[PDB]
């Protein structure tokens, strides 16, 4: 195919196949699940592991106190929108002193993956975000993907076997909303588990939360904090 | 779909880099292990002239004394990163007045290895090995030219490097003391590479949380060699 | 619930829930989908087949399953 | 992916430009230079000055600084960019710098040079490789050699390709890990690789040697063929 | 093939991309230049697709100094940038010097200029080819400049489509020892060989070089040398 | 002529203008027509303002433009870059007038415009503005002129021409007209346009397809005709 | 093809392929319309629900950064949004520099020849979104203002990009702009909106409105449908 250079060709059938692809590397990554509350907003990964003797890639990453991601892509782009975010969280906190609000900081990122979208010598930023943030205006679940496009998800889920996720998600969307914290965490274990295979189980090894509250920092919620949720966790049955 | 970095492949993989992951292959191959008792790398020769000076590969080189190195790949991107490693270490510690944490390395180092398309280059065809004792202990990652690192118990990198961390990951545990871990990776280097251990054709360095300096080892490979 | 129509299966199976399972999944997979129960349940030697042999025969269909998906490049 | 490129990937991880310019080099002369007990000789053979052409402008051999010289093998032009890069690296840091310079430092400035004009494309990287020679490490000789990959080594006795195939095998089989007892067996070394070497007829081999503690030394034509014929002689009586 | 880029050379040592620009030099309008005694003569013709135009409304003979004169063969838009740069040199060259353009330097300058362009695959040499004269020390002289960044001096010369028939004219009729009216004559003439149709004032215009100065023919001039052409 | 049309940088074999006659088409592919005369004392544009849907404005939709209080323009092309290249020759007149101080004629500007023009061609990065250039203006004490301009950057003046997409009829009706000296005044010229353009189309025009511009040396202001206005030239021409 | 992969690059005849598939690719996106009275302007859009991951009001298409301008969109969000950015700088840079409010006529000018700059260097490509400008101005009269991502801008009494180019059209030529009040213009706006295939092969979509006129002292503000509800039951009015 000739149309399948840089994101500059527009093809006729009146798409970018570069960025198609781009989405396709969204679904290269691992089981990701992101879901709030009326108070707390809480993201939920799959560490995924390497062997036996290595630690699984990390998957959940700190921006800041009020703000947190998820990542699912090639990590190299993953880390520079992080870092990016950190930036913008510290300008926000240095000129008005003030925490910055979700809804601004993620129309940034998408006009700074846009760019790329339009100008040759540049792919554009191929990785699938989660983020959770609360701020003085709401608290909000997010979604971005390499098309530097975002969408606020009440309920959201990215990576491969995602869509046994997405069911269970859009299922129980009439519980949720005013559900407790420790419910909240055990919605998203459940969420994680139906994207599992039959061959493989949840355990602290491979499973990573992030939580933010309105009265509760974003903090990641790795191991130690996996142990408790794991209880009350939807058994496996036939 | 190979022309450059900066294109995405059909599906979202980029043949550009993923071929850099095979310049791993054409490396030599490096051991590293992780042990409570302390970090030890290993690292193939097959000596190559009887005239070259056996040190004079880099693929056993030191950033700080608090931490470990190794290498697996082409030995000028792999010097490259070494002297990019000293560099981000001695800054640390010419701002902060204290060692450089091993993970924070890790991480510094893979800024400039993110560069090959994200700037305004090409992936460097390299694999390394860090080993550190510091304020977590004793410490083993490894990091590839696609930018991710991970914290690593044991690891083994370069060219037949899936037979050894096949073997390596029958044997190993993550409670074992360092001398059987470096007996271990040294029966795996023994049944890989060459023939009988020795100097000249095997280097070795661990580094220790009671003893955060000198990993290398200098003619006490003796020791391995009348032992294994 | 077609092709099955002629292989005795057991009644305790949610053709829903194996459509669940089944997603992408073409009409000549799905038929692939039965033939593989039957040929599990023979396997097992069984008198007849149930919810799990459909389940196997998906697993064994769906897909080539990949392989680790983060240490791509 | 292909090596039309200089920054592209072979599918298996090879980069052929980069061995395209190893080839080149090696399609380069004979170049072989060894360290003795204390002196560094070196030899410059395959001259072939054919009458009109004078062998001075040859240029057989260019010190960069006082303890190091290089000539390279392959385009000379190349060759005479990197030595005017070294002697001018060599000569500024050591009026700069607090302390003066030593071969270390300009082994790493030329591998890095190497490894630079390699690294991106609209920037051919250099055809030449050349073997180092340097007198203060501590006092003590040492030897490298440089490729075009921005590659060097350390090594008791080194040789490139066209060289390489005979002589460095010569060198592998016949060299004592003593050694060469003082500079008059260093230069014997020396010519018995040149004999070694295609044609040893002295018409335009030259030799520069250097003590390690002295400065470089410049051999001449008598002096070589004196030598060479010494050689034949102790060949003569091996029988 | 090997066209397609200006960066590199053929197997037969040949730039074949300067060779098609020089292609664009002969679908240029033929001019005829020599050189007399007493000065030098810069003709060209000129044509239109209609005779909506107006004709007089732009000038193809362009002076860069009061002494000097200048004619292209090519096409419009790059000759007049051209002119343009060189009449800023020359504006340079008096700044500094103090003195006006020798017709030397002036050639080598522009030509160097018209090399600039001859690098790098981005930018694209002049479909121009230049005649210059001018008066330098009490004599006449001229030259030639082509896209190839080159000059090469001439006692009579010409270019444009149908250029080698005005070549075996100016062989077989130019000597050195010509007067300046003549001059104009064996020009015109060369041009009514070059061109089809009736050469009129609405198609030639010609600019001469005088030791003290250059001027323009005036179009009552150009009828009444056209006129009675022999 | 194929493949090496390609770039506008690259020059065929046969040595030929091919991206600037595709600039041309793409002119040309726009169903438009407009054309400029010059008269004794006066110069005269009209162009088709073919509208084509009554939900739009039309106001939002003119084609012929002032660039100066005293000089008049008509565009043929797409209306990106018509509207690009107007406010580009706005800007060099407002320039123009700032560094010189007193005026610049038409001529002046549409060689500017021809120039740049021409610099968009020589250098491969940016694509040749697709569309042709129009103007009218008084100069001092010597009468209007008309001038065209085009994506190639030719420039030069014209007692008639034309633009758009009937080019070689529009000029033959005009070449047919001109032939005759006589007292070409501003009415005659303008029902000669008008005519031309009703033939050439053939088709009988109602009054808001036309968009009509003039200036004068009696009226040196450029002035678009009104709707009215238009109507009485069409009543005049109704004889 | 082969005279298509660049939109520097022309075609032998007619103009440049990338356009055109810029277009295209706007002719496929959601609808969008806007619809301006004698004093104010209307818009519409039509959004698709995604799943039920969507939340009830997330990456909608309704954007407004000026003291008297509306905007909608109808293309691709991510170019949509970055429109938007510049629109906004453009905007802010006018009223710093002149010291007041621009007209949408110059607003929507400067923005076309920016997206028509986008088409222009090979190294970028054409939009992928067309969007509406709409605003008021007390001083000389009221306008409404149409780009696409060709870089070519017009005013319209009525227009409609997406899906429903044509048959939207239509619908806006019954109407009589000319002299009705943007109060029905609302109802008129939804109806239209819910008759031109609301959800023919498609799941669902959701409904979003824009309103900008004199009577709101020049401003825009989102029409509230949490309010009166009485566009939104007026196009139910219109299902049988």
């Amino acid at each position: 195919n000739q149309y399948d250079n840089d994101v500059t060709v527009w093809s006729p059938q009146g798409r970018i196949h570069q960025i198609e692809y781009a989405m396709e590397a969204v679904k290269q990554g691992s089981a990701t699940v992101g879901l709030k509350s009326k108070t707390h907003a809480v993201l939920v990964a799959l560490k995924r592991a390497q062997s036996e003797l290595a630690a699984h890639q990390k998957k959940i990453l700190h921006v800041d106190n009020h703000i947190g991601i998820s990542i699912a892509g090639l990590t190299a782009d993953a880390r520079l929108l992080c870092n990016f975010m950190r930036q913008e969280c510290l300008d926000s906190r240095f000129v008005f002193d003030r925490p910055l609000p979700v809804s601004r900081l993620v129309s940034l990122i998408g006009s700074k993956t846009q760019i790329p979208t339009q100008r040759y010598g540049r792919r554009p930023y191929g990785v699938g975000l989660l983020i959770a943030g609360y701020d003085d205006m709401g608290p909000h679940i997010f979604q971005t993907c390499p098309s530097a496009n975002y969408f606020d998800c009440r309920a959201m889920s990215i990576g491969a076997r995602s869509q046994s996720a997405r069911t269970y998600l859009e299922r129980h969307m009439s519980e949720f909303m005013e559900c407790n914290l420790n419910e909240l965490v055990k919605h998203g274990l459940r969420a994680l588990r139906e994207t599992l295979p039959a061959e493989q189980d949840l355990t602290t090894k491979n499973v990573s939360i992030g939580i933010v509250g309105k009265d509760l920092e974003f903090t990641i919620y790795d191991d130690d904090d996996v142990s408790p949720f794991l209880e009350g966790l939807e058994e496996r049955p036939q | 779909y190979d022309r450059g970095v900066n294109t995405f492949s059909p599906e979202g993989r980029l043949f550009q880099v993923e071929y850099a992951i095979e310049a791993i292959k054409l490396g030599s191959t490096a051991i590293g292990i992780q042990t409570s008792e302390g970090v030890c790398l290993a690292v193939e020769k097959r000596i190559t002239s009887p005239l070259m000076e056996p040190s004079s590969i880099e693929k056993i080189v030191e950033i700080d004394a608090h931490i470990g190195c190794a290498m697996s790949g082409l030995i000028a991107d792999a010097k490259t990163l070494i002297d990019k490693a000293r560099v981000e270490t001695q800054n640390h510690w010419f701002t902060y007045n204290e060692t450089m944490t091993v993970e924070s390395v890790t991480q510094a180092v893979s800024n400039l290895a993110l560069q090959f398309g994200e700037e305004d280059s090409r992936p460097f065809g390299v694999a390394l090995l860090f080993g550190g004792v510091d304020e977590k202990g004793p410490q083993l990652f490894h990091m590839d030219p696609s930018g991710t690192f991970v914290q690593c118990d044991a690891r083994a990198i370069g060219s037949a490097s899936e037979g050894a961390q096949s073997s390596l990951q029958e044997v190993y545990h993550k409670s074992m003391t360092l001398k059987e871990a470096i007996k271990s990776s040294l029966i795996i280097l023994k049944q890989v590479m060459e023939e009988k251990l020795n100097a000249t054709n095997i280097e070795l360095a661990t580094v220790q949380p009671g003893q955060n300096f000198h990993m290398f080892t200098k003619e006490e490979l003796e020791e391995v060699i009348k032992d294994i | 619930q077609i092709h099955s129509r002629k292989m005795n299966v057991s009644p305790d199976v949610n053709y829903e829930e194996l459509a669940r399972c089944t997603d992408d999944f073409n009409g000549a997979q799905c038929k692939a989908v039965c033939v593989e129960a039957g040929m599990i349940a023979l396997r097992r030697g069984a008198t007849e087949l149930t919810h799990e042999d459909y389940m196997e025969g998906i697993l064994e269909v769906q897909a080539k399953k990949k392989a680790n998906l983060q240490y791509y490049a | 992916s292909y090596d039309r490129a200089i920054t592209v990937f072979s599918p298996d991880g090879h980069l052929f430009q980069v061995e395209y310019a190893q080839e080149a080099v090696k399609k380069g002369s004979t170049a072989v230079g060894v360290r003795g007990r204390d002196i560094v000789v070196l030899g410059v053979e395959k001259k072939s000055v054919a009458k009109l052409q004078d062998e001075r402008t040859v240029r057989k051999i260019c010190a960069l600084d006082d303890n190091v010289c290089m000539a390279f093998a392959g385009l000379t032009a190349d060759a005479r960019i990197v030595i005017n890069r070294a002697r001018v690296e060599c000569q500024s840091h050591r009026l700069t710098v607090e302390d003066p310079v030593t071969v270390e430092y300009i082994t790493r400035y030329i591998a890095s040079l190497k490894q630079r004009y390699t690294q991106s494309n609209g920037r051919r990287p250099f055809g030449i490789s050349a073997l180092i020679v340097g007198f203060d490490f501590d006092g003590t000789p040492r030897l490298y050699q440089t490729d075009p990959s921005g590659t060097y080594h350390a090594w008791k006795a080194n040789a490139i390709g066209r060289g390489a195939k005979s002589v460095r095998e010569f060198l592998e089989k016949n060299y004592t890990d003593e050694a060469i007892e003082t500079d008059d067996l260093t230069i014997k070394l020396v010519i018995k690789a040149l004999l070694e070497v295609v044609q040893s007829g002295g018409k335009n081999i030259e030799l520069a040697v250097m003590r390690r503690d002295q400065s470089l030394k410049i051999l001449n034509p008598e002096e070589i063929e004196k030598y060479v014929a010494e050689i034949e002689k102790e060949k003569e009586e091996n029988e | 093939g090997y066209s397609f880029s200006l960066t590199t050379f053929s197997p037969s040592g040949k730039l074949v991309q300067i060779e098609y620009a020089l292609a664009a030099v002969a679908g240029g309008a033929p001019s005829v230049g020599i050189k007399a005694a007493n000065g030098v003569v810069l003709a060209t013709e000129k044509k239109q697709k209609s005779i909506l135009y107006d004709e007089r409304s732009v000038h193809k003979v362009e002076p860069i100094t009061k002494h000097i004169g200048l004619v292209y063969s090519g096409m419009g838009p790059d000759y007049r940038v051209l002119v343009h740069r060189a009449r800023k040199l020359a504006q340079q060259y008096y700044l500094v010097y103090q003195e006006p353009i020798p017709t030397a330097q002036l050639v080598q300058r522009v030509a160097s200029v018209m090399q600039e362009y001859t690098q790098s695959g981005g930018v694209r040499p002049f479909g121009v080819s230049l005649l210059i004269c001018g008066w330098n020390e009490g004599r006449p002289y001229l030259f030639q400049s082509d896209p190839s960044g080159a000059y090469f001096a001439w006692k009579a010369t010409a270019h444009g489509k149908n250029y080698v028939n005005g070549k075996t004219f100016l062989e077989h009729h130019y000597n050195e020892d010509l007067e300046l009216e003549d001059a104009i004559h064996t020009a015109i003439l060369t041009l009514k060989e070059s061109f089809e149709g009736q050469m009129t004032e609405d198609n030639i215009e010609v600019g001469i070089c005088n030791e003290a100065g250059f001027r323009r023919l005036t179009p009552t001039e150009v009828k009444d040398y056209l006129a009675a052409i022999a | 002529s194929a493949g090496f049309d390609r770039h506008i940088t690259i020059f065929s074999p046969e040595g030929r203008l091919y991206q600037v006659e595709y600039a041309f088409k793409a002119i040309n592919q726009g169903g438009l027509t407009s054309v400029a005369v010059r008269g004794k004392d006066c110069a005269v544009i009209v162009t088709q303002k073919k509208v084509p849907d009554k939900l739009l404005d039309s106001s939002t939709v003119t084609h012929l433009f002032k660039i100066t209080e005293n000089i008049g323009c008509v565009m043929t092309g797409m209306t990106a870059d018509s509207r690009s290249q107007v406010q580009r020759a706005r800007y060099e007149a407002a320039n123009w007038k700032y560094k010189y101080g007193y005026e610049i004629p038409v001529d002046m500007l549409c060689k500017r415009i021809a120039d740049i023009s021409q610099v968009y061609t020589q250098n491969a990065e940016m694509r040749p503005l697709g569309c042709c250039m129009i103007l009218i203006g008084i100069d001092e004490e010597q009468g209007p002129q008309v001038y065209k301009c085009d994506p190639a950057g030719y420039y030069c003046g014209f007692k008639a021409t034309a633009a758009g997409v009937k080019q070689t009829e529009s000029t033959s009706f005009l070449e047919k007209k001109v032939k005759k000296k006589f007292d070409w005044t501003f009415e005659q010229t303008v029902e000669t346009a008008i005519t031309c353009l009703s033939t050439v189309l053939s088709i009988d025009f109602k009054p808001s397809e036309i968009e009509v511009g003039v200036v004068t040396v009696e009226n040196p202001k450029f002035r678009i005709l009104t709707e009215a206005e238009i109507d009485a030239h069409l009543v005049a021409l109704a004889e | 093809t082969g005279y298509d992969l660049s939109a520097s690059t022309f075609s032998p005849d007619g103009r440049v392929f990338q356009v055109e598939y810029a277009m295209k690719a706007v002719e496929n996106s959601s609808t969008a319309i806007g619809i301006r009275c004698k004093d104010g302007v209307v818009f519409g859009v039509e959004k698709l629900v995604l799943s039920k991951l969507y939340e009830e009001g997330s990456n909608k298409r309704l954007f407004n950064v000026d003291r008297h301008v509306g905007m909608a969109v109808a293309g691709l969000l991510a170019d949509a949004r970055s429109l938007a950015d510049i629109a906004r700088e453009e905007a802010s840079n006018f009223r710093s520099n002149f010291g007041y409010n621009i007209p949408l006529k110059h607003l929507a000018d400067r923005v076309a020849m920016y997206v028509h700059a986008y088409t222009l260097y090979s190294a970028v490509r054409p939009f992928g979104c067309s969007f509406m400008l709409g605003s008021y101005s007390v001083n000389d009269g009221a306008q409404l203002y149409m780009i696409d991502p060709s870089g070519v801008s017009y005013g319209y009494w009525g227009c409609a990009i997406g899906k429903a180019r044509q048959a939207a059209k239509t619908e806006i030529e019954k109407l009589q702009m000319k002299e009705m009040t943007c109060r029905d213009i609302v109802k008129e706006v939804a109806k239209i909106i819910y008759i031109v295939h609301d959800e023919v092969k498609d799941k669902a979509f959701e409904l979003e409105l824009s309103w900008v006129g004199e009577l709101t002292n020049g401003r825009h503000e989102i029409v509230p449908k949490d309010i009166r509800e009485e566009a939104e039951k007026y196009a139910k009015e219109s299902l049988k």
